[PDB]
């Protein structure tokens, strides 16, 4: 429409929106988490350690609160964790740096100071990034346990340690000469009903639960060859064309059972030509599956065309129409295991594949229906580590001490790179140290004096190598505390926080058309 | 709101409604001030309640806005006229006219004849265009100290990927010459969007590679089919050969699947026979488009079926017209029943398959009936290749337009600096009432380098300091003078005395921007009989 | 307050905010009051009279406040002014922005005593490195140029436009004659405005300058004894009495005959007792006058309250109206009595010269007193700037170039220590920064353009801003190497006294 808002009032309005979001989430961060309680507008209490569940249900304000969800959903899509971490960084830089730089009135040199701050971050980050062995599970077990122990639930953390550390190593690119981080479609989590953690087997490969659910279908074949159309399946799926009577209820029932009867006639070639797995990307009826029991062949239904390529390249399935009339078959083996387990009347087909482009979804078991989801939550924090240790064997220590170490590295380069640049460049260095100060604020001491003891620690002996505890508030070795910071989170969350703070600085006008 | 609301049509009848629309026009113009130029600020603009967009392109902003004032309205109309011309220069016409429609009602009131202020605007417009044709002081890109290379290197320095742009300078010089697609007048410049630009990630960051002839992005790593045979003849294939589902001839009513089975064994044989009759005709490199299933790909690679599949259609339409090929002279079937003819083939001096950056690409060296060139880049990563792509296209567009107009002008408010001055010097020579028609017009030019400076945090006061310090009174001559200068670089917002940069826009985009910015103040004047309606 | 008791004007908001806010507003007018000025301050008074000035000591005495934090600091600005000359502009503006930085430490959660002791460590360390920033000295106070080199900064601290002619002219009016070995006149330097002969025609007249017109002939000797009287001579007019307009005019003639023979003997008894000059703070009688010409005694027609008290100090006389034949109890001191035409006005000139007992008086000539009474304010602190009580005044960089020279040292010193006093040492280096930021905003550019350069130049001592283009765009002005100097002592007290005031006013909550 016709709408214009004058400058400073909007950029300050960006500050008031983002900082108040950054208030409680900074205290909801880490093992010193608080809980953000939303009272329902229809009555009812909701408190978690995740403000994204809180914010997306409640009325999001317009000026800067809308952009923080957008940078969070990108943060939640990639690694999941750190959505709490991104939003508290940008609003803190938005509050501390901007307001007097608004008085000196320059947007541009602030934006250039973000480019100076991001590059100074990487140089001091790699020097303290410590390589752990990707060929040793216990070197990876120490960091994957650190991400799960943000909660007080640590009983089945080791069950989450066992399955994830070997699956994501098998999840690779389609380029297949490459590692680093897995993709969410190629690494999924689903719960398997019933079961015990003493039967939660380590699955690396892809599971197909649209496979066998009845024991007459395919039993223990090492190459489950998925069979598309054209010799064992044909194109006829219609009707024998009985007469159309508009004044009868039994007419519309007969036309559907005649449709199923030709699907019975398609599977007559499945008896005579003997597949082992047949597929249908349009989905078949359950009554079509009973005649496949007479064929002793499993079905695959409610799937897509791209699901069948990524499994058959992985599990070693040959794309055939007959096993007696072959069609230049695929690889004969890519599978390390063929195992089908049952819960009730539901067989769950597993096949473990080795360094393969599969759309992986792992096995997980708990003890109960609610505690099946607790294992599922633990594997979510597990896969963030397993992609990162695939991404970066090097990684930093820290409990927020690295955030101070980035903050002090800027301050030295603030005094070294003298000029007009240093005043936004030193102001954003002040914004970083507030967050671990708040983590040791919940620990409880003269946290401002500790903040001095943070900085005197940095340049003298150890930047954050000897770091600080964020559950006691004491300067501890973060290598000896066993708590480690994920290096990709140190990459990604800093990259996202500087981009949001640029865009909220550039805006001073909103319209509604 | 000021003025009466008892009458309809929001009529206020006089100085209040003349004070209304100067507020309604300036607020539109104030939006473009934040987003002016490459240093202009991005605005997050909500579309309905949840849909947002981030823009600093003013024409895209005005598409979002819904006018409720004629001062809101005609600024949207005149800016879209320049938008359908180019899309550039639409920012300048909006900001200036808000001051112009403050100045026009004061003086068209003061008629001996009312159009004299308007003709004074047009005389100021024509005084610009004459000296616009007299500009060679700043912005030559048709040559430089070396060549168009000097223009392109500073243009690739204006588009930052670091300190690079040195090897990238030669790409922009080739691009108007590598293309030969017929423009108007048969000019030696040719459109820059027809250039085959390819990426190759992970090598020297400065490095760029020129290829004589067009370069085809063909896939490697999935196909291993015969493609490396060196030829001089190519075949372009809008074709697809599947094994699964290619032929239908039996209805779904017949109760016999055996009839559906026996015609399947004939469709699988003709795909292998199709590539035999193509290779028997005389081709040895064929270029097949995609469209086959994911199950039919894996059979062609390990067993052997000669093709080059899933090639880019955006290159293949260019290369087949470049090499003398036809892709439509034998299409009456999409299966392996017809044979291949000799008129579909392309012509080159040789077709060599060079593997480089671990990627075997098909380089059509010296396409015949038009000899061309292509450029494949060398970055260090994917996103580093993604940055230099956007670094190219703006330098591709600005150099192509300066080759069109021989006389070319500085860009932004740089050219407006002498137009702010020497039109007012021209205004005093006209004498009477029409002087301030030119003078208020030339006064309104000053805000364009000013508001871009604030967006660049340079803040408008050294900008009016330097540009007035250049302009010589004893030497009102621009020619290339060391006694007056007019240039200014906008990406820093500080005057860097340059004439090879990519921030200096040609004559053509500027002279039309002077038309509609003048016309917009004229547009509000065109009323007769301000009334209401019940 | 919860109860009927506890009358107080400070508290949780008011001590943290409003005490500093009151010190902010007094320092708000002194943002451009030291160094180069475009700033001017018109005042109507408790006298309700129009004056413009740039000396804060004239402004702040017109200013009244109920805030004791705002009230206390202007006394400490006087304590620097009692000790050294100009720099009393600096004491308020330094401590004012100092306390604003202390609010920000109180925003974080720092204890007040951590903020109290924080600037105290910073006050001591800065006073250590400050004599290492001595760049020159007044090696020859008899030289006109070395004296004028110091004075150009303090006159600039009133007005940049008159810094060069007056600094010569004060040295031409000889503060140079003092060896400064315990020699400094405080009232025999007293600036004498002569109306007319506009402000560049201001002149030099050593010894006591009296604007009052010389009546009668000149003294019999220049070695004359100086008789300084409050009102020896009178002038007669009267009106209607208790019964209106008295019954005769004979006693009017009888009172008039003895009145002439009274003032005949008054000039006679002064001539008998040895004094050959009479000072009349009252008006001149005609009958007294024509016997004074024959007795060859010089007369002053009228004198104000300030004229007698300088004579009772310098000559050593006693001021009392003589309704008796006067005798000498006044002991004339000056051995040279001249009459000069300054501003074409009969000017009484008294003169004597001693080693540590000399007199040398500033005289000004200008076409407007309301201009010239502010020009003398540029002279007033400049003469007291010579009172360092040393020959070698240990000259530091003038203009404020020492501030960025200090601020490099202090925030480096603030980084090295631990503590919560650690932050206030770093904020103390920020307190040097605020004054040239406020001056450059009167120069015509932003502060961040300027203050980036003065930190980036190096330990240099020379690089600063004036009010030129070199102040504006490059922010480099030779405020050390172009005749712009300041002394150590004025810089030493103004940092000291601003510190002790600001530490004092920070502890109070009542």
């Amino acid at each position: 429409n016709t709408k214009r808002e004058s400058g400073r009032k909007v950029q300050s309005g960006n500050i008031n929106a983002a900082k108040t979001i950054a208030d409680i989430i900074r205290t909801c961060l880490g093992p010193k988490s608080m809980m953000k309680m939303l009272l329902d507008p229809m009555g009812g209490i909701v408190m978690t350690n995740d403000g994204n569940a809180i914010l997306r249900e409640i009325q999001v304000q317009h000026p800067a609160a809308k952009s923080m969800i957008e940078i969070s959903r990108t943060q939640d899509e990639e690694v999941g964790d750190g959505t709490t971490s991104v939003i508290i960084l940008a609003g803190e830089m938005l509050s501390v740096a901007e307001h007097f730089l608004e008085q000196q009135m320059h947007p541009t040199v602030v934006i250039s100071a973000y480019r100076k701050a991001l590059d100074d971050m990487i140089s001091t980050l790699k020097k303290i990034s410590i390589p752990v062995d990707i060929s040793d599970s216990d070197m990876m077990l120490n960091i994957i346990n650190s991400s799960i122990t943000t909660k007080a639930i640590s009983r089945w953390s080791s069950l989450a340690c066992n399955i994830a550390l070997d699956a994501v190593k098998m999840v690779q690119f389609e380029e297949n000469g490459r590692k680093e981080i897995d993709i969410k479609k190629y690494a999924r989590v689903e719960k398997i009903p019933g079961g015990i953690i003493e039967d939660s087997c380590v699955l690396r490969g892809v599971m197909i639960n649209k496979d066998v659910t009845h024991p007459r279908m395919r039993r223990y074949i090492k190459n489950p060859r998925i069979v598309l159309l054209d010799s064992s399946l044909e194109y006829k799926k219609g009707e024998s064309q009985t007469d159309i009577e508009i004044t009868r209820e039994e007419d519309f029932t007969r036309i559907l059972q005649m449709e199923e009867e030709y699907i019975q006639q398609l599977c007559e070639d499945i008896i005579q030509l003997k597949p082992d797995v047949v597929i249908t990307e349009k989905g078949i009826s359950d009554l079509a599956q009973h005649y496949l029991m007479r064929a002793n062949i499993t079905a695959i239904r409610r799937v897509r065309k791209t699901d069948n390529n990524r499994i058959a390249r992985a599990c070693g399935a040959r794309i055939v129409s007959r096993p007696e009339e072959l069609r230049e078959d695929d690889v004969g083996t890519g599978a390390g295991l063929l195992e089908i387990k049952k819960i009730g009347d539901e067989y769950f087909t597993f096949i473990t594949d080795c360094k393969d482009p599969k759309a992986c979804t792992i096995l997980l078991r708990g003890a109960s229906k609610e505690i099946l989801s607790e294992v599922e939550r633990n594997l979510q924090d597990a896969m963030q580590v397993c992609r990162n240790v695939l991404l970066d064997p090097q990684l930093v220590p820290g409990g927020g001490a690295s955030e101070m170490a980035v903050a002090h590295a800027l301050t030295e380069k603030s005094k070294a790179m003298t000029g007009v640049e240093q005043w936004p460049y030193r102001a954003v260095a002040q914004a970083l140290e507030v967050i671990p100060r708040t983590l040791i604020q919940n620990c409880g001491a003269s946290t401002i004096r500790l903040l001095t003891s943070l900085r005197a620690k940095h340049t003298q002996e150890n930047c954050e190598t000897w770091g600080v505890n964020g559950e006691t508030g004491t300067l501890v070795d973060m290598k000896e505390l066993g708590i480690w910071e994920p290096l990709a989170v140190k990459l990604q969350t800093y990259k996202t926080a500087v981009e949001t703070a640029v865009l909220l600085l550039r805006i001073d006008d909103i319209v509604s058309g | 709101m000021e003025g009466p609301l008892s009458v309809f049509g929001d009529r206020s009848t006089g100085e209040t409604i003349r004070s209304q629309n100067v507020m309604a026009a300036a607020s539109i113009a104030n939006i473009v001030k934040s987003s002016l130029g490459p240093v202009g600020l991005d605005k997050m603009l909500v579309d309905d309640i949840g849909d947002v967009t981030i823009t600093n392109d003013g024409a895209t902003i005005l598409k979002l806005l819904e006018v409720e004032h004629p001062a809101a309205k005609v600024l949207c109309e005149l800016a879209d006229l320049q938008d359908k011309e180019v899309g550039d220069g639409t920012t300048s016409v909006v900001i200036i006219a808000a001051e112009l429609l403050k100045n026009a009602d004061e003086l068209v009131k003061q008629k001996i004849h009312p159009t004299s202020v308007i003709s004074g605007y047009r005389l100021a417009c024509k005084e610009a265009v004459r000296y616009i044709n007299e500009n060679l002081i700043v912005n030559t890109d048709e040559l430089g100290r070396d060549c168009l290379i000097n223009a392109a290197k500073t243009s690739m320095s204006s588009k930052i990927i670091g300190i690079n742009g040195d090897f990238f300078a030669n790409m922009v010089v080739d691009a108007v010459l590598a293309i030969k697609y017929t423009d108007i007048r048969g000019q030696p410049r040719y459109p820059v969007n027809s250039v085959n630009i390819l990426k190759a990630h992970g090598r020297s960051q400065m490095e760029s590679m020129l290829i004589s002839g067009y370069a085809l992005n063909c896939v490697v790593g999935s196909q291993g089919m015969p493609k490396r045979i060196v030829n001089a003849k190519i075949a372009c294939l809008d074709f697809s050969l599947q094994k699964t589902k290619m032929k239908l001839g039996v209805q779904v009513v017949i109760t016999d699947p055996e009839k559906l089975d026996q015609i399947r064994q004939r469709e699988s044989d003709i795909t292998k026979e199709r590539i035999q009759k193509i290779l028997a005709t005389g081709a040895n490199v064929i270029l097949t488009t995609g469209g086959i299933d994911d199950m039919c790909l894996k059979y062609f690679v390990e067993a052997g079926a000669m093709a080059v599949r899933r090639v880019l259609k955006r290159d293949l339409k260019r290369i087949a017209k470049a090499s003398g090929a036809t892709i439509l002279s034998t299409l009456a079937n999409l299966e392996g029943e017809e044979t291949f003819e000799a008129a579909m083939l392309g012509q080159a001096e040789e077709v060599v398959q060079e593997r480089i950056c671990d990627d075997e690409l098909i380089l059509i060296k010296n396409t015949k009936a038009r000899t061309s060139a292509s450029i494949i880049l060398r970055g260090a990563n994917d996103f580093m290749c993604d940055e230099m792509e956007r670094s190219l296209h703006d330098a591709l567009c600005v150099v192509k337009r300066v080759l069109e107009s021989k006389s070319v002008v500085p860009g932004g408010g740089a050219v407006e600096a002498a137009l702010s001055i020497y039109l007012e010097n021209y205004a005093t020579s006209m004498g009477s009432r029409e002087q301030l028609a030119i003078a208020e017009f030339a006064r309104s030019l000053l805000v364009i380098p000013n508001t871009l400076a604030v967006n660049a945090a340079q803040d408008s006061t050294d900008l009016v300091a330097k540009l007035r310090a250049f302009h010589n009174e004893a030497q009102v001559n621009p020619e290339r003078k060391n006694l007056k200068w007019i240039g200014l670089d906008l990406s820093n917002g500080k005057p860097r005395d340059n004439k090879q940069a990519g921030v200096f826009e040609p004559t053509i985009v500027k002279v039309k921007s002077l038309k509609f910015a003048t016309e917009a103040a004229i547009t509000i004047l065109r009323i007769d009989d301000l009334i209401k309606l019940h | 307050m919860l109860k009927e008791g506890a009358k107080h004007f400070s508290g949780l908001e008011e001590a943290v905010y409003r005490n500093i806010q009151a010190c902010k507003e007094l320092a708000q007018t002194t943002r451009t009051a030291y160094g180069p000025n475009g700033m001017n301050k018109m005042v109507i008074n408790h006298l309700e009279k129009l004056f413009v000035t740039n000396d804060a000591a004239t402004i702040l005495r017109e200013l009244e406040v109920q805030h004791p934090a705002a009230k206390m600091i202007v006394m400490a600005s006087h304590m620097q002014e009692q000790e050294v000359g100009d720099g009393t502009n600096f004491v308020l503006v330094f401590a004012g922005a100092l306390l604003e930085l202390a609010e920000e430490l109180l925003r974080i959660g720092l204890s007040v005593s951590e903020v109290i002791e924080g600037y105290e460590i910073a006050c001591r360390k800065a006073h250590e490195i400050l004599p290492n920033l001595v760049c020159c000295s007044a090696k020859n106070l008899r030289d006109i140029d070395e004296v004028s080199s110091l004075l150009r900064t303090s006159i600039m601290s009133k007005q940049y436009g008159n810094e060069v002619f007056l600094a010569k002219l004060i040295a031409q009016a000889c503060v140079s004659i003092f060896p400064d070995s315990g020699h400094f006149n405080v009232d025999n330097i007293r600036v004498c405005k002569i109306l007319g002969s506009g402000i560049s025609s201001s002149s030099v007249l050593h010894g006591m300058v009296f604007k009052k017109e010389t009546e009668g002939d000149v003294t019999s000797v220049k070695d004359a004894k100086i008789a300084v009287y409050s009102c020896p001579f009178d002038g007669m007019i009267t009106e209607t009495k208790g019964t209106v307009l008295i019954k005769t005019a004979e006693e009017l003639m009888n009172f008039s005959k003895g009145e002439e023979n009274l003032m005949d003997a008054q000039v006679k008894a002064i001539a008998d007792t040895g004094a050959n000059v009479v000072v009349t703070g009252g008006k001149v009688a005609d009958m007294a006058l024509h016997y004074a010409n024959k007795y060859n005694i010089m007369l002053v027609r009228l004198n104000s309250k300030w004229d007698l008290r300088r004579l009772c100090k310098t000559v050593g006389a006693t001021a009392l109206p003589r309704l008796t034949p006067p005798v000498l109890e006044e002991m004339g001191h000056c051995d040279s009595v001249y009459l000069s035409e300054v501003g074409d006005t009969q000017v009484v000139v008294f003169k004597h010269e001693k080693e540590d007992g000399a007199i040398s008086t500033i005289v000004l000539r200008g076409s407007t007193d309301n201009l010239m009474d502010d020009i003398e304010r540029a002279v007033d602190d400049g003469v007291n700037t010579f009172k360092v009580l040393t020959r070698d005044k240990r000259l530091v960089p003038g203009g404020g170039a020492t501030e960025i020279e200090l601020a490099k040292q202090i925030t480096s010193y603030g980084e090295t220590c631990p503590g919560l006093e650690q932050y206030a040492i770093k904020k103390f280096a920020e307190a040097f920064e605020a004054i040239p930021r406020a001056l450059a905003e009167n120069s015509g550019v932003k502060a961040n353009e300027v203050i980036s350069k003065l930190y980036a130049v190096h330990q240099e001592g020379n690089k600063n801003v004036g009010l030129d283009i070199e102040a504006e765009v490059p922010a480099v002005k030779d405020m050390l190497e172009a005749g712009i100097l300041d002394t150590y002592l004025g810089k030493y007290w103004a940092i000291k006294l601003a510190t002790n005031a600001a530490v004092t006013v920070l502890r109070v909550d009542q």
